[PDB]
């Protein structure tokens, strides 16, 4: 049931929902609506698309000075270790984003060139 | 460092092969080609507990004095 | 581009994936070449129930 619920807007007051589910298996799903469809992404597909870092710069952004409550950290642990454990052939930004490209290529409608 | 179960290389910091499913005398890395440590490494080892939420009883109300 | 809408639904969702694979189990192909003429011959059952079509010219 744990659920971040974020409504991102744009500067034209559009907006767009955002939805994070905490799942019993150690990765966080990730909902976001489009033309009457939804998807689900795994999060760290979408850390590692925004910017190309390493593990330690998501550990010391999430849990920061807390490196004593065990309970987040093997979840971290888990997330970590299952996103390098069920894909390990993505190894920085341009093979997710072209991996992202492939995958979302005949719903947005622009297939023939990009 | 090793933090709980969790280390990573001192200069790039990628996830590492487990040194507890590995076969020779260091830890090959997933992206780079590093030797971290020389498998004489402090134990894999964490500690845990309870929350103090999810064990409900009426002995435990006694305990609100 | 039916495939490549399976390689976004198999990602995508756990209803939407279950619906067109049940849409899969149900695409397949309905017809082979001894079913085409044992299906010949329902026709020609079809041609001993013919109730006939009116003659849509003339009449
Ligand atoms: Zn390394």
């Amino acid at each position: 049931h744990y659920g971040i619920q974020i409504r991102s807007v744009r500067p034209d007051q559009t907006s767009q929902t955002n939805v994070l589910h905490y799942l019993n298996d150690g990765q966080v799903t990730f909902r976001f609506s489009w033309r009457k469809n939804e998807y689900l992404v795994p999060v760290v597909m979408i850390l590692k698309a925004l910017c190309h870092t390493s593990d330690r710069e998501i550990f010391d952004g999430i849990i920061g000075n807390d490196v004593k409550d065990s309970f987040l950290t093997d979840r971290l642990e888990l997330l970590l270790r299952g996103f390098k454990k069920r894909y390990p052939h993505l190894q920085n930004r341009t093979q997710v984003l072209q991996y992202l490209g492939d995958k979302f290529r005949v719903v947005f409608q622009a297939s023939p060139d990009q | 460092s090793v933090v709980g179960s969790l280390i990573f290389c001192l200069d790039c910091g990628d996830l590492l092969e487990n040194p507890n499913a590995v076969l020779g005398s260091n830890v090959e890395c997933s992206q780079c080609k590093a030797i971290y440590p020389k498998s004489q490494f402090s134990n894999l080892k964490v500690v845990t507990t309870t929350a103090d939420d999810a064990f409900p009883s009426s002995l435990r109300a006694k305990k609100s004095v | 581009r039916p495939s490549a809408l399976r390689n976004a639904l198999g990602e995508a969702f756990g209803t939407k994936k279950a619906k067109k694979a049940i849409a899969d189990l149900e695409r397949n192909r309905i017809d082979s070449d001894k079913l085409t003429d044992s299906a010949i011959d329902i026709v020609d059952s079809v041609r001993t129930a013919s109730k006939d079509l009116p003659t849509r010219a003339q009449l």
